[PDB]
Parts: structure tokens; sequence; C-alpha cells
RNA sequence: CAUUGAGAGGACCUUUCCCUAGUACGAGAGGACCGGGAAGGACGCACCUCUGGUGUACCAGUUAUCGUGCCCACGGUAAACGCUGGGUAGCCAAGUGCGGAGCGGAUAACUGCUGAAAGCAUCUAAGUAGUAAGCCCACCCCAAGAUGAGUGCUCUCCUA
RNA sequence: UUCACAUCGACGGGAAGGUUUGGCACCUCGAUGUCGGCUCUUCGCCACCUGGGGCUGUAGUAUGUUCCAAGGGUUGGGCUG
RNA sequence: GACAACUCUCUCUAAGGAACUCGGCAAAAUAGCCCCGUAACUUCGGGAGAAGGGGUGCCCCCUCACAAAGGGGGUCGAAGU
RNA sequence: AAGGUCACGGCGAGACGAGCCGUUUAUCAUUACGAUAGGUGUCAAGUGGAAGUGCAGUGAUGUAUGCAGCUGAGGCAUCCUAACAGACCCACAGACUUGAAC
């Protein structure tokens, strides 16, 4: 039984954050790691859609700690962004981990595509 | 003349509720540093108009001089900074002494107003007071950024008042208009409200319902 | 605008600014008292109470550290053999203030440290 | 930016005394200082 | 953001490569082509076994783009080239196999593109 | 301290698409007025939750060289970052929210209702009704130096 | 198609405005710096659009012309100073 | 001291790339050494370093004109004159 | 005198004046005030694996300690330092005249 302070940023985030951890659990989404997304769009009946790709950066800021992923569809170099705490998404697999030596592979993006694709 | 009285509070950051349906919303926090007790009401009888005159952010004496201080022990209520009062057409029942009004009466009313102190830039230029163009950068040019001309010829012999030049842009009270409640904590004393609030965490900031 | 920008610059350039913090903070470890303007004080007053707590810790990365941070090589040396039997249990605010007339020339409001 | 014309002794007047007086004002704060200076246990002026 | 000089590669089989394109129509701010903007492009260079030739102006739709896409559902897409559909204004284009993987919003108003389209993401 | 508001500013803008309805109308071909909704455009007021630009607080990679005695590891310089890679707080938009409301008042053009000067008539000479993005008010802010200097609440004038 | 006045209106006539080219040489040459562009106004209505209406050789869509109305808007470009 | 507008000397800039403009003016970009390769035309001297493309840092080994240099391999960085 | 101004510590305020927030036995307890700025201790957050040692390698280098090391303009806690010492302005019923009741 204790009132509260003007902290209420970290206490709004925190239970945030806890309860979408309460509805879905999430490991965590390290940069450089290779993931698959599940997403949850309505009307397509598939339910399920595929999101492969690569983390670039998590612009962790909260209820907003996000993944921008990369995978080389046959066009060209797609990149989405995820919030990870959305209700919309399923679960999410860490396949691979490519072992990067960088917070934020913003080079990537430019490069060779042969070391893109997924 | 406003439709009813309102509350103030103080802004406490920005972030986003996710609503269950699957979209992100970009909401503005709201605290509640202590109720908005009404000090004193103004009716049609003692004042040419009717008001209800509310305040916030109760404090300790030495910072609140003797006429305030007075006058807020005239009420017989606690010692608090800020002070402001709604107009409000005369079917008002509202006592002075210590209502300590609760915050319920905004959820169902999902329209709101807010107003407050914006941000103050100082001495801006025109380029960005009122959105001039600058000159061309280049090609040999000299007035960079510069305000151009200021009036017409010899005819005028003087600029027209009211025209455009640099000056001090914010620090005035704005107020934005009919911004749709969302989730009360009745336990936080937070309230969510989706828009941009005039100013940073930490300001004095008008609630009160629309005028539409 | 300077909304919330909390480095604390003076009237020199960046390069500058950071031999003017080194050195006078080198010079204020060296004699403790010292005679700087206001702005120089404040200056001094945040680099030198990291210098106090970075080798309160004396290790070798911090005595590293501390040492490329401060010119001289025998004051960094005679500083964590000096900070923990000193300013143990201090837990912060390792300086004081104390202004004093301004300078002749210039108007200049002058301030005066030292180390408690 | 060249001057028309000059002014009145009226207008210097008025424009040198608010200079004069507003080197007035900064000296009843030199007497407060010149008064806490005195004896009295202030932490300040070695 | 697709500035009317910009150099938009083709989405189809249409018979063309890259499209200068020139002052969209529809939204009239016309210094921000967003999605879904038809714009009125000409041919740059094409393919010369085709009836598009050089310097033919065409109608086309904006599929994809190097500025981002502000979804409600939280995510935001972008691609790394700018891309359009050489388009007729009865729905349809003159081409048929469409390249590259396209949004789902411009179902709402164009179908065929996504009928057509390999990847809707 | 709290406001009334005389006066003054800003905002009162505009386009497609859908229902009504392929309905009135038209031999067909075409395709409504009126009343609603939705998506835009410019403009304006804000904000940094997301996406970024900058960020010389910062951290990270590396070249040449000089110091720290030397190896390691650091510091200085290569203008006011040596060149790059990212970035918190600020500032900003390309980003994010919001605004442009009124069976409120009086009118201009016009349509009228009774209706005489000429027992017919006529929107008018008496009275009076619908109605313009136009005028005023309402809308957001400043505002009693509005010398016409307002109104309300409260504090203090003691000793010889 | 009939039909001066839905719309043009020949031969002629009467005005307003001071935005073109002119006429005079009245202020200024002990100095009133022309043309175009950028920036930034503000104002007029002889109205291109938006709002309301009349008439139409106006079936409806779209008009033609005209009345009230200047609050607001009046694009990006290739050529050329 | 402070860290207003605005001028100047610099740095970077999402998306686009001359749409700016009298005019790519100015800035940005190319840049060193080796190897491949190099057109129209010609006064057969040139153009020519045309254009265009690749390697480049650092540790191993051997061939070694036994000084320059070569090939093969590994190693890091997003990026090696 | 009430209330201001200087000084003082600053600001999400600001060219300078302004404005705003502090100006300390800076709570004691049963439940919103008496943390202003710096430092410190932690938490978000940025870059991203530091030095030293061991191991593997002829060596460039990689690996374990170790989401470690620095940064901490932001949040909370903490009186450790500076808010000490002061000064000054404004005072002493608010002229004259009518009407009402007391």
């Amino acid at each position: 039984q204790r009132v509260k302070l003007g902290d209420i940023m970290g206490i709004l985030n925190k239970k945030a954050v806890h309860a979408a951890e309460e509805l879905r659990p999430v490991p965590g989404i390290r940069t450089g790691d290779i993931v698959q997304i599940r997403l949850e769009v309505p009307e397509n009946k598939r339910r399920l859609s595929v999101y492969k790709g690569i983390v670039i950066s998590r612009q962790n800021a909260g209820i907003h700690t996000t993944i921008r992923i990369r995978r080389i569809i046959a066009g060209v170099g797609v990149e989405i962004v995820f919030p990870l705490y959305s209700p919309n998404i399923k679960e999410i697999k860490v396949v691979s981990h490519r072992k990067v030596r960088k917070a934020r592979l913003y080079y990537l993006r430019d490069k060779l595509p042969r070391l893109s694709t997924f | 003349v406003d439709a009813g009285i309102g509350v103030m509070g103080t802004k406490l950051g920005m972030m986003s509720f996710f609503e269950e349906d699957g979209t992100v919303v970009p909401v503005t926090v709201i605290g509640f540093k202590e109720g908005n007790i009404v000090t004193q009401v103004k009716t049609e009888s003692t004042d040419g108009y009717n008001a209800v005159q509310v305040g916030y952010e109760r404090l300790r004496d030495r910072k609140l001089t003797m006429p305030e201080r007075g006058h807020l022990n005239k009420a017989g209520v606690i010692p608090m900074r800020h002070l402001q009062e709604f107009r409000l057409v005369s079917v008002d029942d509202f006592t002075p002494s210590q209502k300590l009004l609760f915050e319920e009466l905004f959820k169902e009313g999902d329209m709101v107003d807010i107003s407050g102190t914006t941000i103050g830039k100082g001495f801006q230029g025109g380029i960005k007071r009122h959105n001039f163009k600058r000159g061309l950068m280049t090609h040999g040019s000299k007035s960079h950024r510069a305000l151009g001309s200021i009036g017409a010829g010899t005819t005028p012999g003087h600029v027209y008042k009211g025209k455009k030049m640099p000056g001090r842009m914010g620090g005035t009270k704005t107020k934005i208009r009919k911004l749709k409640i969302m989730k009360i904590d009745t336990d936080l004393r937070v309230v969510m409200i989706k828009g941009a609030v005039p100013g940073k965490p930490g300001n004095l900031l008008r609630l009160a319902p629309a005028k539409i | 605008m300077k909304h919330g920008r909390k480095i604390h610059r003076l009237s020199r350039p960046a390069d500058q600014r950071r031999a003017l913090l080194r050195g006078l903070t080198t010079q204020l470890l060296k004699h403790g008292r010292i005679k700087t303007t206001r702005a120089k004080a404040s200056a001094m007053r945040k680099y030198v109470d990291k210098m106090i707590t970075l080798a309160k810790e004396g290790s070798l990365h911090k005595r590293r550290q501390a040492l490329g941070f401060i010119y001289e090589k025998q004051i960094v040396h005679a500083l964590f053999a000096e900070v923990p039997e000193r300013y143990g249990d201090r837990n912060g605010g390792y300086t004081r203030i104390i202004r004093t007339l301004p300078r002749r020339g210039d108007n200049a409001p002058m301030a005066y440290i030292e180390l408690v | 930016a060249v001057p028309k014309k000059r002014t009145s002794i009226y207008k210097k007047r008025i424009r040198k005394n608010i200079w004069k007086k507003k080197g007035y004002w900064a000296a009843l704060k030199a007497f407060s200082l010149a008064k806490s200076l005195s004896t009295g246990n202030s932490k300040s002026f070695f | 953001m697709i500035q009317p000089q910009t150099h938009l590669n083709v989405a189809d089989n249409s018979g063309a490569r890259e499209l200068m394109c020139i002052r969209i129509i529809g939204a009239s701010n016309r210094r921000y082509a967003r999605i879904g903007d038809v714009i009125v492009a000409v041919i740059k260079e094409a393919i010369p076994n085709t009836p598009l030739e050089r310097s033919e102006v065409i109608r086309a739709v904006v599929v994809r783009t190097c500025k981002e896409l502000k979804r409600d559902n939280g995510m935001i897409i972008r691609y790394d080239d700018n891309a359009a559909v050489i388009i007729d204004q009865e729905g349809n284009p003159k081409g048929t196999r469409i390249f590259g993987a396209i949004a789902r919003e411009l179902r709402q108003k164009f179908a065929k593109i996504v009928s057509l389209a390999p990847e809707v993401l």
C-alpha cells in the first residue's frame, strides 16, 4: 500500500511488457539473429504469414522493442519492422545466428545480396 | 463559455497503447499531483458571470504567500499552487468547500480539449515562425534565409502592422481540440489520451470537455 | 535553443575545451585549492568528481583510464594511494566552490575550488 | 544606416542618463556584497 | 516519396525497363507520392520487341518505394528500389506477369495487381 | 492571484470515391438535384511514442605520426570531429495527433406570402417567410496604458 | 428551321477606368538607379474556380450568357534575359 | 559570460537526383602504383592516363634478377593508395 | 509591515531584461507537500564485447572470464558539496464633495 511518484513511464511500460509477456512468451532477439515471424492478419484465412529474415536492429523503447528485419524476396530487398509486443504476431523462432560484430547492420543494405538472402 | 467543468493535470511522457484489435496508437500519459479541489465559485449574484474555480499542486506553506494562502483558507481547503476557473452556464451545483472531485467524468465523454504552455523556442526567425522560404543557396545569391521584401514602394511610406517579422515563437498557451479519450487508471491516477499535448513532461495542462 | 543540452561548453572550441578540462583538473589535483572562473569551476567539479571516484576502485583498468585522462604521470599514482584513505565514506561531493572578487580587467566572476 | 540628422540635448540626456542609471543599478548589489563581506560567517571570499 | 523526376523500375513485363515518372494524379501533393498513387510516366528505355517504345507517355502505379510505409498493425514496410506497373485506367495492366513482391493495402483499389503478384508479403 | 472583454489577430479552404441510385430524365446512348458517409490536397496549431536526419554528450573500427621509458594499452594532431560506423536527451520532418463546427443573427442577387396607389394585377408602398464560401457572432490565443485604466477573493498598516 | 434582344450583333452612338502605346513638359537631375527572376506583402473587381440564383435553341450529364459575392485558391515543367 | 535571430568558414543530411538556374555557378563525386584493355579520326607525331574493369591492409611459405618483386593460403574490418 | 528586488542554486524559460522552480535539522508516522543544481548508487538507453590472464595458432587473429567495459544530456533514491552571509525598495487609513440609513 504505497502511493506512486512521477516515475510512471517505467511502471506503465513495465506492466505493459509484463502483460504482453503474460499473453505470449517471447525469447529475446539479439542483433544478428536469423528469425521467423508468424503474423495474424484477418480475412486471409491462412492466419500464419511467413516472415523469415535477419534482424538488423532492436530499437528497444519498452513496448516498442522492435525488430528491423530483412529478406531478399525474388525482386529485391524487403526491410520490414516488427513490434514484438503487438497482438498481431503469433510466435518467433530464432532459426540461426550470423555472429556479426555490429549492433546496426545498416551497411548490409546496398551490399551484395548473396549475403542477405535470409 | 465552456460546456462543463474540466480538470487539470501534468504531462508524464508519451507511449503507445496497443489496442486488442491490433492497432498501435500514440498516447500521452496524464498524471494528477493532487485532486482538483473546487476552491471558489462565482455566480450571477455576486459576480457578472458564473464560473467554478479549482486549483492544483498542494504544497508547503512557505511556498505560498499571505494573500494566496488566505484566499485558500477562506474556503477551508489545502494550500495549493495552481488555480484556474471554468466559465459555466448558470445551472451549476458546486460548493467551494473541498469538493475533491474524482476523475470519472471523462471516460464516457470520448472527446476532450486540452490547453497548455507550448515549449518556447525563443527569438526565432521568419523561416520557422511563419513558414517562409529561403533564397537561393548558391548562384551568387546573398539573401540566404533573410526576410526579403518588407513593404510596398513610396505610396505606403511605411510597413503594415502585423507584418511577419522574427520574434519570440513559443511560450503562450494553446488549445488542441476534440482529442478522444482512452484507458484511465483508477489506481495509477493516470489517464491515457491519444494525441500530443502542448509541452514537455512536467507542465500544467488544462483538460476540459469539448465546445463543438 | 538549448533545451536539455547539459554539456557545459566554455568560450573555447571542443578539443581546446577538452584540453582545458584535462589540464585544469590535473593542476587542480596537483595543488588542491585553485583559482578559476565559475564556468571553469563547475566544469572542473564534474570531471574531478569523475577522477576521484574513478580511482576509488583501484584496479588496473581504472588506473589506465585515469592515467589516460590526466596529463602528468606521477600524479595519478599519487591519487589512488590517497583517495581511499581520505575520501572513503564521503560518497560524492569532493569539492567546494568558494567564490571571490572579480578579476581586474574583465569583471570576470571568479571562483575558487577546494577539495572537501 | 547613415543618420539623417542629429539628436537634441533632450534625447541625449535621456539616453545617457538611462546608461548611467543602468550604472546606478549595479552598486546597491555591490553595497550588498560589501555589507555581506563584513563580519559574519559567510562561505565565500577566501 | 516519389518526386516528379525519379526513375522507377518496372514491376511487370509490359515492355519497359525503367521510367521517368511525371506529376502524380489523385493526391494533389505531387512532391510526396506514397503507395497506390498513379503517376504519369514517360519511358526512359524499353524492350525493343514490344509496342512500348522510347519517349512514350503512359500511366503507371507506384508499387514499391524506398520510402517507408506506416501500417496500423505496427509494421513498417520499405523496399530498396522504386517500382511501377504500366497500367491502364480500367484496372488491369497490359503486362501479365508481375515481377517482385508488393504490399496488400492496394488490394482495396487495384485487385488485379495483387492477384497477379508472386508474393503479397 | 483570479478572470469579464472593448479592441485586435488567426482560423473559418477545397477535391475525388461510395450509398441514395444506374433512381428521376432519355427511343437508346448516357446519367441527376437533395441529404449522408469515407479517403485525400494545401494551410495551421502542436509533439518525438514509432520511422529517421543531426547530435563536436557518446561509444566502436582504422591510417600516418609524436608523446606516456619500452611491448600491450591509451592520450595529442591531421582546422571549428583525421576519415568512417551507428546513437540517448534536445531540435526537426519526411514522421505522429488535431482543426476548419453552428434549424446561430441580419442581409446582397433571387423565389415568395398576404397586398394597396389606377374595385385587374404586382415580392412592398404596411407587415412578413426561405437563403450565399459574403458580414457579424460562436471557434483558438493575446488582451483594463479599454487613462473609459474593470470586477471578485485575500494579506498588511504597528511603538514613541 | 419560324423568331432583333437563349446566343452573336453589322452601320452608327454614349460613357467609365488610368493597367498599354501615345500627347504636354508640371516636381526630380549639388544623382527619382530602368527590364526579368527569387523572397515577402497588401489591395481592386472589369470573376478562372469555389457558394447562392435568373434565362437557356436548359430532356439529364455538361453547358452558353448573366446577377450577388474578392473569404480562399489560382500547379510542376522544355524554349527564351 | 551566454549558447537568440541572422551573416560568414566548415561537417552531415531520410526519399529523389539538376526538377534550381541566365547557365551543373558552387558544392558533391574521380583520384596513388601494378595488370588487362582502349574507339571515331589524323598532319601517322597523337588522341591516350581515351573510355571501361580488376587487385591493393596485415601475417605464412617457397620461387627468388638470390634488393625490388610474384603465386597460393589464412586473417580482421561495414570500408585496405 | 503585507509584497517585491538583489544575491544565491538553476530551468523543459531565455539575446539582455523577463518569467518559472528552489533558497536546509531541505519530515516524524498510517498512505499525495521540505531534493534546486552537481556528484554518487542503481534502472532504462547507446556502442557493443574492454584491460589483464589462460587456451588454440609459426604469426596475423579467434576464444572463456563477460549482453562484459565505457558512456549515464533521461528516471528514482541519497543531504556528500553549493543553496551561507546578506542588503535594499515599499511604511504610518489613503485629499476635496453629495445621498442613504445607522
